């Protein structure tokens, strides 16, 4: 995160730490017990697939306390329709091998039904990402989760006050814009996965997950999160499947 | 759908309504207004009009600027709007003579303190309650050659040669402004 | 107005265009002076935009320079007060005043809905948790 403060230990319960060969690879979102919510491309270059682990309950990974809970992530699963190295349906649902128990500590981002969140929620201006991902473009990670408040434009004004960079990735409708031009405020390559939660009426949800942009906090451009709204159906019909052999699934989309 | 364009702003004592075009063909609308920092409200719900009443949403900080945004049926097409600080562009209605009585050698000339659509517990603010110091009253004024006073109330008092008589007529001002500085001048009264 | 011999009487405003109707020339004749006519018969002539009763339901009019201002009553607005407040308990309009989920009706009114792990209350529009660890909620600050 570039730009934001410390989240009170505490106040970003639902923050998945995803670790593979016990190092930081990417920031998570729990939505239950038993799944989390990340980004596809967060997997693009894993060969140890039996060691993914989801740590939730964390907040100062230079000191250890109670509040932490380890699970082995059982299963990714990644849509069909992703293709690594590129930014398209950037999103993977993960089964945990055991359920982490809800505390104080740890708690679930609610996921919220798909026109609530296009009618409702896509308008509510603000919202927080949160991430241990680099505290400045292409400098070191932040040992303390981070979190910062960012305003959310629909794609038409991204796409007109974003310039012009040759040949630059579209912005799908499976995407949305966050963030600030002025180059102070954005998440991060290391927040990736993290989530983009909205406050509405006392209830937090699940609206984006940190993907990709041009830098970070680079002046005139945005933040790029993968717009969940468009996945609602695809992660509740998986979240009610049996689970696969292997880790790694990818499962057709829509 | 076609997206809207020509998005103007037609405001008058802060009663503030957006208009646009073409005259929908196919296609109905639906406004959205917010203030930089704060959320969208939706306005004018599927609407067939080319315009839109947000003297409401307005009112509530006439301080702010807003911004909005036309949305079309057949993310939807759009198209944003002007930015709208009411307090600094809304026009000044045309001013009305309240009265003038004569004291020998002097005449007060009272301008009716015109209400506007900024609602106040319960009540409609005047002109006056919502710019307070920044509003004044022009007089132009001739014995029945050129003549003008200034105030910063309602009230204009005036030396005038007795026996001749005189006409009045009365500007809103906000002499701050740089646009809409002025309202259109009010109906000529005479003694 | 001009009747027979009247204008032998030099000019009058009060018994010419006051309590009369009176046409340009005539304010011409009192007035004197272009501007000052014109400056006169702009709003003179200009007609009641009011005549028309265009405020709708209780509004009041206020005149102007070939235009109006409509004033309306707390529950309406709208350029003539045509617009119902009361009548726009749809989804899309600040989700329907729920709290959580609204799902509109065709004929009938829209209705409200929470999340699993919530009840909806019997107000129709508000949640409350049915477990000790609802999604979205930080314990630490509840
Ligand atoms: C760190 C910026 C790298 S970059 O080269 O400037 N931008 C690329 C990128 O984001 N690539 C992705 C990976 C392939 S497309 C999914 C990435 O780095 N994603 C991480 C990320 C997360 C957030 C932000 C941000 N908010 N600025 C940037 C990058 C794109 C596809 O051009
Ligand atoms: C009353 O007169 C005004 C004049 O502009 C007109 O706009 C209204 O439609 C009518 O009711
Ligand atoms: C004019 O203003 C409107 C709002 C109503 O209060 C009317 O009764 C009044 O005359
Ligand atoms: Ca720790
Ligand atoms: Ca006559
Ligand atoms: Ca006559
Ligand atoms: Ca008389
Ligand atoms: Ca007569
Ligand atoms: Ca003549
Ligand atoms: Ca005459
Ligand atoms: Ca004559
Ligand atoms: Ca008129």
């Amino acid at each position: 995160i570039v730009g934001g403060k410390v989240c009170p230990k505490g106040e970003c319960p639902w923050q998945v730490l995803l670790l593979v060969n016990g190092a930081q690879l990417c920031g998570g979102t729990l939505i239950n017990t038993i799944w989390v919510v990340s980004a596809a491309h967060c997997f693009d270059k894993i060969k140890n697939w039996r060691n993914l682990i989801a740590v939730l309950g964390e907040h100062d990974l230079s000191e250890h306390d109670g509040d932490e809970q380890s699970r082995r992530v059982a299963q990714v699963i990644i849509p069909s329709t992703y293709v690594p190295g590129t930014t398209n349906h950037d999103i993977a649902l993960l089964r945990l091998h055991q359920p982490v128990v809800l505390t104080d500590h740890v708690v679930p981002l609610c996921l919220p039904e798909r026109t609530f969140s296009e009618r409702t929620l896509a308008f509510v201006r603000f919202s927080l990402v949160s991430g241990w991902g680099q505290l400045l473009d292409r400098g070191a990670t932040a040992l303390e989760l981070m979190v910062l408040n960012v305003p959310r434009l629909m794609t038409q004004d991204c796409l007109q006050q974003s310039r012009k960079v040759g040949d630059s990735p579209n912005i799908t409708e499976y995407m949305f814009c966050a963030g600030y031009s002025d180059g102070s405020k954005d998440s991060c390559k290391g927040d990736s996965g993290g989530p983009h939660a909205t406050h509405y009426r006392g209830t937090w949800y699940l609206t984006g997950i940190v993907s990709w942009g041009q830098g970070c906090a680079t002046v005139g451009h945005f933040g790029v999160y993968t717009r969940v709204s468009q996945y609602i159906e695809w992660l509740q019909k998986l979240m009610r499947s049996e689970p696969r052999p292997g880790v790694l699934l990818r499962a057709p989309f829509p | 759908t076609v997206a809207a364009y020509n998005l103007t702003w037609k405001s008058t004592n802060f009663k503030t309504i957006l208009e646009w075009e073409p005259k929908p063909v196919n296609q109905v609308y639906t406004v959205q207004i917010s203030t930089k920092s704060g959320d969208w409200k939706s306005k004018c719900f599927y609407t067939t009009d080319t315009e839109c009443d947000l003297t409401d949403e307005i009112v509530k900080d006439v301080k702010q600027t807003y911004l909005a945004r036309v949305f079309s049926y057949p993310e939807p097409l759009y198209e944003n709007s002007p930015e709208f600080t009411p307090y600094l562009e809304t026009n000044l209605g045309q001013p009305t003579i309240q009265s003038f009585e004569q004291v020998g050698t002097k005449v007060n000339v009272t301008v009716e303190d015109e209400r506007t659509l900024v609602r106040r517990n319960n009540t409609f603010l005047s002109l006056r309650d919502v710019f307070g110091k920044d509003l004044i009253y022009t007089l132009y004024y001739w014995k029945s050659g050129k003549k003008t006073a200034k105030t910063n109330t309602n009230e204009f008092l005036i030396d005038v040669d007795k026996g001749e008589n005189y006409c009045f007529s009365v500007q809103a001002v906000i002499p701050s402004r740089t646009v809409n500085r002025k309202s259109t001048d009010s109906p000529v009264e005479c003694m | 107005a001009n009747a027979f011999l009247e204008e032998l009487r030099p000019g009058s405003l009060e018994r010419e265009c006051k309590e009369e109707q009176c046409s340009f020339e005539e304010a011409r004749e009192i007035f004197k002076d272009a501007e000052r006519t014109k400056l006169f018969w702009i709003s003179y002539s200009d007609g009641d935009q009011c005549a028309s009763s265009p405020c709708q339901n209780g509004g009041s009019c206020k005149d102007q320079l070939q235009s109006y201002i409509c004033f309306c009553l707390p529950a309406f607005e709208g350029r003539n007060c045509e617009t119902h407040k009361d009548d726009q308990l749809i989804c899309v309009n600040e989700n329907g005043g729920c709290e959580q989920y609204c799902s509109d009706h065709t004929g009938t009114k829209r209705s409200c809905r929470c999340h699993e792990g919530y009840s909806l209350l019997a107000d129709g529009v508000s949640c409350t948790p049915t477990v000790e660890y609802p999604c979205g909620k930080i314990p630490i600050l509840e």
